[PDB]
RNA sequence: CUUGGAUUUACUGAAGACUAACUACUGCGAAAGCAUUUACCAAGGACGUUUUCAUUAAUCAAGAACGAAAGUUAGGGGAUCGAAGAUGAUCAGAUACCGUCGUAGUCUUAACCAUAAACUAUGCCGACUAGGGAUCGGUUGUUGUUCUUUUAUUGACGCAAUCGGCACCUUACGAGAAAUCAAAGUCUUUGGGUUCUGGGGGGAGUAUGGUCGCAAGGCUGAAACUUAAAGGAAUUGACGGAAG
């Protein structure tokens, strides 16, 4: 896939990782 | 040109060079003897003067500074020293 | 259903005496009725007519004069000067590449308190023996030319009445003086007063207007 | 690889050039990169310059010209054949085409 | 001599306006558009429709007393194209061939001295 | 959207933006960037100099200033365009292209953010090596030229030199895998000074820790595992809803 969209997908996936870890702080 | 006299450049081509690009650098400026029209009193003025020089006798401006050589006022005659 | 042209009355447009051919043309309006007079709804109209028509000569074909009607005398409309402008094609034919365009404007009032904006335009002139492709003036020269334009338009408008100024615009008196005054700055060509705008008018003086119509 | 030594534009000794919109599609294109054509056309087609001259109330009235400067993006210009694909060696030639 | 109107011809790429006023432009004498002469939207701006539109304008002009007109051709202008539409050339030729007399001709397309942002977006309209 | 007068026409007014044409293988700036006039404020390069000081310099971990657009916070403005959204088409489907509206945004003031194909994909300083014509700034010598004003001390132009720039054309001594390059040359005949970066392709600019940020995110930054190629430039062909 396009590198720009591959980058956007990972940013959205990193965003999810941060929110999930925050549950237990 | 493979063979050329670098120590004795042609004086014609030597005069077209920049003042720092000759074999030995030498200024192209000079000093002048300025006669104001009013009187006759030798006043030494630099050719590239940055000052509005006035002669001692009469308070008349001899030259006005410019970007390069100073511009002598009307009625003022100069002789290179 | 009604054919609205049966109720139209024709009027004649008269230019001031500053021009030559004072018979500009004809206009029409709804005939004067009880509710609305034809006179009051007809004054204030602006007519844009080419200066070549007002003077006969074709040398003024590229300038067009705005005439504002401000008095009606029977079937005659007494118009006054409302503005000056160039034709679009004339201005586009002057703006070439490889040359400098310099413009200036100034707001100035006449002797009779007519507030005007006068727009001057000029271009750098290519010398007859010139070899290089472009003819550009340094920005310092353009500022000096622009300063010279402004003080000449200010002088040649504020020192005369609006009627006298109209007699100045027709032979390009101001344009010829700007070109002469800027000779020692840079050679210029096509020096024109390309536009005049009325911003504010003094209190209406019918006697002053009537003197401009015979 | 590099196709043009000029990068397809005319920006040297400059950082940024403000854009222009293609006449045909309104695409933002840098002013130096846009394909610009200055056109001076007769306002009346040569077929109609006669009958319109007869209908004129003015003896010896010159018909005004139509002045326009057109800006095209690369896609607008190539599609409309304003510019064409040239060979690798013919690309370097930047003198105006010998047509007029 | 003659009685002049002003033939304000607005020729866009979607239509053609043939609008004749007086000298001031405050009085409308005849306004016939190319869309009143055809039943297809695609040729409202056709040269043929503009010629028919101009002929109806000239006939209306004659019965009111307008014997000559000045021409003020314009394109859409503004942020859009400055070149006149295909119907503007035909409406001008039709008026001259209809017995109306022609005075000054001028292009009065509105041209900005900059301008506002033009529609289509940064990448233009992709077709 | 329109006989409740749309679109069109003239005059008048108000709002915000934006600075057309002139505008260029032209200018300025450290870069990002900078294009209406005038005034003011403080800067700057180059040039000229028989002025002055005398090594005060070059490049620079750490540490700083600035840093397009988008984005964030709070006021003000909100014309136009216009993410989102809504809608008419097209389509097998299109919540896509196309059309009509449209909110954030677009503009500005106070703060943040610190990233771009932020590109010349080419670090900075110094020296040398080849021809040519243009051009911008300064200076210096000179015309069957136009003009001040009637001439000079007018300005423009013309012809020569020169210093600095933005570039360009030819050649290849030379370099390179080639494309190409006056530097990407003076590199196995290998050493002028110095900073930064890379070590097959992925995993991955990911995880984790730290730190900065209001957030978005920025900076720093692995490993397990997986893989024989991935890639660069060019050649012949084939194909193209590319041109002739
Ligand atoms: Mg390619
Ligand atoms: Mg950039
Ligand atoms: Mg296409
Ligand atoms: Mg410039
Ligand atoms: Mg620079
Ligand atoms: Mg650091
Ligand atoms: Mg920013
Ligand atoms: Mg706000
Ligand atoms: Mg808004
Ligand atoms: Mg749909
Ligand atoms: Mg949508
Ligand atoms: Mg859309
Ligand atoms: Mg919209
Ligand atoms: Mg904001
Ligand atoms: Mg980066
Ligand atoms: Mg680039
Ligand atoms: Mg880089
Ligand atoms: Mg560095
Ligand atoms: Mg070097
Ligand atoms: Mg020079
Ligand atoms: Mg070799
Ligand atoms: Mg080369
Ligand atoms: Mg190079
Ligand atoms: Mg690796
Ligand atoms: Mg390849
Ligand atoms: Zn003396
Ligand atoms: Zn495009």
């Amino acid at each position: 896939m396009r590198d720009k969209w591959r980058k956007k997908r990972v940013r959205r996936l990193k965003r999810k990782r941060r929110k999930v870890r925050a549950r237990s702080k | 040109v493979l063979v050329q006299d670098l120590l004795h450049p042609s004086p014609a081509t030597e005069a077209k060079q920049h003042k720092l690009k000759t074999l030995v650098q030498q200024p192209r400026s000079f000093f002048m003897d300025v006669k104001c029209q009013g009187c006759l009193n030798i006043t030494t003025v630099f050719s590239h003067a940055q000052t509005a020089v006035t002669c001692d006798s009469c308070s008349t401006v001899l030259c006005t500074p410019t970007g390069g050589k100073a511009k002598l006022t009307e009625g003022c005659s100069f002789r290179r020293k | 259903v009604v054919d609205p042209f049966t109720r139209k009355d024709w009027f004649d447009i008269k230019a001031p005496t500053t021009f030559e051919n004072r018979n500009v043309g004809k206009t029409l309006i709804n005939r004067s009725t009880g509710l609305k007079n034809a006179a009051d709804g007809l004054k204030g109209r602006v007519f844009e007519v080419c200066l070549a028509d007002l003077q006969g000569s074709e040398d003024h074909s590229y300038r067009k004069i705005k005439l504002r009607v401000d008095e009606v005398q029977g079937k005659n409309l007494l118009t006054n000067f409302h503005g000056l402008d160039f034709t679009s094609d004339k201005l586009r034919s002057l703006v070439r590449k490889w040359q400098s365009l310099v413009e200036a404007n100034v707001t100035v009032k006449t002797s009779d308190d007519y507030v005007l904006r006068v727009f001057a335009i000029a271009f750098t002139k290519r010398q007859p023996n010139q070899i290089k492709k472009t003819t550009y003036a340094q920005s310092s020269k353009l500022r000096e030319v622009r300063k010279k334009m402004i003080e000449i338009m200010q002088r040649e408008v504020s020192n005369c009445t609006l009627a006298q100024l109209t007699s100045k615009l027709i032979p390009e008196v101001i344009g010829r003086e700007i070109e002469k005054s800027t000779q020692t700055i840079f050679p210029l060509q096509n020096v024109h007063i390309r536009k005049v705008k009325l911003l504010k008018q003094p209190k209406f003086d019918l006697g002053s207007l009537l003197a401009l119509h015979g | 690889p590099k196709k043009r030594a000029s990068n397809g534009r005319n920006k040297k000794g400059r950082g940024h050039v403000k854009p222009v919109r293609c006449l045909n599609c309104a695409r933002c294109v840098p002013k130096d990169k846009a394909i610009k054509r200055v056109t001076i056309r007769n306002m009346v087609e040569a077929a109609a310059v006669r009958d319109l001259s007869e209908a004129s109330v003015y003896a010896e009235y010159a018909l005004p010209k139509l002045y326009n400067k057109l800006h095209y993006c690369v896609s607008c210009a190539i599609h409309a054949r304003i510019v064409r694909v040239r060979s690798r060696t013919d690309r370097k030639i930047r003198t105006p085409p010998q047509r007029k | 001599s003659q009685v002049f109107g002003v033939a304000r011809i607005f020729a866009s790429f979607n239509d053609t306006f043939v609008h004749v006023t007086d000298l001031s432009g405050k009085e409308t004498i005849a306004r016939v558009t190319g869309g009143m002469k055809v039943k297809a939207d695609r040729d409202e701006s056709s040269p043929y429709a503009a010629m028919l539109a101009a002929q109806d304008v000239a006939a209306k002009c004659k019965e009111v007393g307008i014997t000559a007109v000045h021409i003020k051709l314009r394109a859409t202008g503004g942020t859009k194209t400055k070149t006149p539409g295909p119907g503007g050339q035909s409406a001008l030729r039709a008026l001259a061939r209809s017995g109306l007399r022609i005075g000054r001709i001028e292009d009065v397309t509105p041209v900005p001295s900059x301008s506002t942002r033009r529609k289509g977006g940064r990448r233009g309209r992709r077709l």
